[PDB]
């Protein structure tokens, strides 16, 4: 009822159906993520777990790919070492100058996951520039600076399924979406500010802290 | 001889003025010597809170690093191709006797080939074994040179070395110190 | 299912299947509604043969180009999403799939646009990068970051503020964006830059050395000497 | 003016001093310890000392106030504190401020706010 297969030499089992992620936390290569959780849904956006399969005509998300048997998993191909750089560097051209006013300083997952495998140079130079976001007040315990979220839904995912206030959501394309109700309404449940340990970046950090 | 005594009018100093010149001339060791001034209008003016070549200066900056299209950073990565810390049992020296190299290995059948590594690899011989195992090809070969001479503690780049001893020379002779390079 | 394909599935069922695979490529078999449109001189559909010639496909059945065939410069084969065949290949290419993915490129939804030699192929451009900022989701963090910077990109190519090694710039962007979404939206996303950078690179390069002599010289990024920050907004540079 | 020292001694300082600023009375921070609260910590080194010569030096909060609300024509906003004399970087890293909301939105770093129209 389980699968073994391969990630960089390495032969692991693990249970069968299960996400392919988990099988790289089990063999202890460690692979980069940013909207993978355990206790959430599984939803692609991050595109940073991006892995080398063996049979793919391109390489694919390690969280949404199914274990299958027979797999020889690859995390250094020249071309996902490429990609990596690529997305980090995709990501880092609308998120804002805040690093030393933001305030997961050292705990940015997203900062120190850019120092392993982010570029040297970042070429926004661009004239008119980035997009911008509204302030979203939410509530007297949440801090919300929407201009540092990348939309990696892993807010939006735990409010509507775990938390149970279906408050929060997507509403726009491209760069007008946003997160929240866009009435500006406070937020309540009864486990509310559990979302500022999960916005991996300070989009939505502490107010009294 | 390309740096020997230059007269004091290009040795950027305060100087003298005329009839004091034509003084300490006449009264000096050598007349090519500076009073150790450095010249007012010319040392350190503008001063460097204001210079004018500071006004435009963006950075410095080579033609394969800046090139923003053409490299990404793995590349250029200088961190992560470290070379690894080559360490060596006194065990694997005996695998790299008996079982060869992988420039002329000494085993075929790769499957049995496995096993005669493996006990190796266990610690089926012993070194001094090995040594009485190892031919005298095998000596001279991979442990002692083609002449079977013992290898020179190997040094980077040696540098040989000249003596220049004449005119050229730093110090003439009655002076202990001589200047190789 | 496209309503095309299922619409002529009771047809194929009525006539014989082998009969409708008796046209063009073994593979690439029978016909298509061709929609043909840019500067055309008879905008029109016409439901026509796969694995045929473009210029017997223009010159016979949507009259011809406003112009003659002198006035190209270049054609979309399909929608959007496909980069831009040059003069000397459209010429004597088949309408299949196999052909224009030997000139890297789609049949898309083997729409026609043809291109004036007299208009902007930028403009042209231009205008699908905003037609992809417009439609991406946002599922995707490369896509949704890419459109808009593709869009800056492309206007500042268009009035010409860059240099000249910017235009590789956006096609690392563009391979950047092309196999990394989850949707083929990033695909589509691609392959009209390629069409312009693989096609039409001095093209850029004579509007661009044009602007560098219209006003000032231009630093990377857009930034001209005196483009600067003042109250609020920016100012010296002209605004892409 | 007249404030406890701890023990019903009243210690007496100029209203001139009993000034978080020259610009300000009042305190600006939850843990702000108005000088109020400082007299009554340690003056017992501060007997025998000028009151004139200690810094005072000009709190911000009443300075930013005052300045000019700018207005932006577009969406979004630049701010960078820089200025056009000085050939170098300086002032505060470009960031970008949405104004959208009703009412001016300070630049983070600057202070300067900022109005859409
Ligand atoms: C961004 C994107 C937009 C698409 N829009 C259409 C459309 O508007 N009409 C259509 O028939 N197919 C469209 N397609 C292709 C559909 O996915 C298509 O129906 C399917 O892939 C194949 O269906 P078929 O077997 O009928 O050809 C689109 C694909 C992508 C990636
Ligand atoms: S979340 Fe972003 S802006 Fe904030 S500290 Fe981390 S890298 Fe800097
Ligand atoms: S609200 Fe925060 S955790 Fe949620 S998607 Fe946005 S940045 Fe991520
Ligand atoms: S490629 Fe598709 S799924 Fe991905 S962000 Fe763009 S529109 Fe969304
Ligand atoms: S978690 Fe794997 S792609 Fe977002
Ligand atoms: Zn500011």
């Amino acid at each position: 009822a389980e699968i073994e297969l391969t990630i960089d030499g390495h032969k692991v089992s693990i249970e069968a159906g299960s996400a392919l992620i988990q099988a790289c936390e089990k063999a202890g290569v460690t692979v980069p993520r940013y909207c993978y959780h355990d206790k959430l849904a599984i939803a692609g956006n991050c595109r940073m777990c991006l892995v080398d399969v063996e049979r793919a005509p391109k390489p694919v998300a390690s969280c949404a790919y199914p274990v299958a048997p027979g797999m020889v998993v690859r995390t250094d191909t020249e071309r996902v070492k490429q990609a990596r750089e690529n997305v980090m560097e995709m990501m880092l051209q609308n998120h804002p100058l805040d690093c030393p006013v933001c305030d997961q300083g050292g705990e940015c997952d997203l900062q120190d996951q850019s120092m392993r495998y982010g570029r040297d140079r970042g070429r926004f130079t661009e004239i008119t520039g980035k997009r911008s976001t509204e302030d979203k007040n939410i509530g007297p315990l949440v801090k919300t600076s929407m201009n540092r979220c990348i939309h990696c839904t892993r807010c939006v995912r735990f409010a509507n399924d775990i938390a149970g206030a279906p408050e929060l959501g997507s509403s726009g394309r491209g760069n007008d979406m946003q997160i929240g109700t866009y009435l500006e309404k406070n937020l309540n449940t009864e486990l509310s500010g559990n979302v500022i340990d999960l916005c991996p970046v300070g989009a939505l950090t502490n107010k009294p802290y | 001889l390309p740096g020997g005594p230059v007269p004091v009018f290009k040795k950027y100093t305060v100087g003298s003025k005329g009839i004091w010149e034509k003084l300490r001339v006449l009264l000096a060791i050598a007349p090519n010597r500076s009073t150790g001034n450095p010249i007012v209008p010319l040392y350190r003016v503008p001063t460097p809170g204001s210079r004018p070549e500071a006004n435009v200066y963006q950075d410095p900056s080579s033609y394969p690093t800046n090139d923003i299209a053409e490299n990404p950073y793995w590349k250029r990565d200088h961190r992560r191709a470290y070379p690894q810390t080559a360490f060596f049992d006194q065990k694997t020296v005996t695998g790299l006797l008996e079982l060869g190299s992988e420039a002329t290995p000494r085993i075929a059948d790769g499957e049995a080939g496995t096993k005669a590594l493996a006990n190796i690899a266990n610690g089926g011989v012993s070194f001094t074994q090995a040594l009485g195992k190892s031919s005298k090809d095998v000596i001279y070969g991979e442990v002692l040179t083609v002449n079977g001479l013992p290898p020179v503690a190997p040094t980077l780049a040696p540098k040989q070395w000249k003596i220049i001893e004449g005119e050229a020379a730093i110090y003439p002779k009655g002076y202990p110190c001589r200047t190789f390079h | 299912t496209n309503v095309e394909t299922v619409a002529v599935a009771p047809t194929i069922l009525r006539r014989g299947g082998d009969w409708f695979a008796s046209f063009g490529r073994e593979r690439n078999s029978g016909t298509k509604l061709f929609c043909i449109s840019g500067n055309v001189n008879e905008p029109c559909t016409v439901e026509e043969e796969m694995s045929i010639p473009l210029r017997e496909l223009l010159e016979k059945h949507c009259g011809g180009i406003k112009g003659g065939w002198d006035n190209l410069l270049g054609v979309i084969p399909g929608g959007c999403s496909v980069p831009i065949l040059p003069k000397n290949i459209c010429e004597d290419v088949l309408m299949d799939f196999d052909a224009l993915k030997d000139v890297q490129s789609g049949l898309g939804t083997a729409a026609v646009i043809v291109i004036n030699k007299q208009q902007d192929v930028i403009r042209a451009i231009q205008r699908f990068a905003a037609f992809y900022k417009h439609e991406s989701c946002g599922q995707c963090t490369p896509c949704r970051e890419g459109t808009t910077w593709l869009l800056k990109a492309m206007d500042r190519f268009r009035t010409g503020q860059a240099k000249e090694r910017e235009i590789d710039m956006l096609y690392e962007l563009t391979k950047d964006i092309e196999g990394h979404t989850i949707c083929a939206l990033g695909d589509a996303a691609a392959w009209p830059i390629q069409g312009l950078i693989r096609n039409f690179r001095p093209e850029m390069e004579t509007r661009m050395k044009k602007f560098h002599d219209e006003v000032g010289a231009v630093s990377v990024g857009g930034w001209m000497k005196d483009a600067r920050v003042e109250k609020g907004k920016v100012v010296g540079a002209p605004l892409p | 003016k007249s404030i406890i020292s701890y023990n019903g001694n009243t210690i007496e300082i100029p209203e001139e001093y009993t000034k978080q600023a020259p610009n300000r009375d009042s305190t600006w921070a939850p843990a702000q310890a108005s000088k109020t609260e400082i007299y009554k910590n340690n003056m017992v080194r501060f007997e025998q000392k000028d009151l004139s010569k200690q810094p005072m030096p000009y709190a911000g909060i009443e300075l930013i106030a005052q300045q000019p609300v700018r207005f932006v024509h577009g969406n979004t906003a630049v701010c960078d504190g820089a200025n056009h004399n000085g050939p170098g970087a300086q002032g505060h890293p470009k960031i970008f401020i949405n104004v959208d909301a009703p009412g001016s939105h300070a630049c983070q770093y600057c202070g300067t706010r900022y109005e859409k129209e």
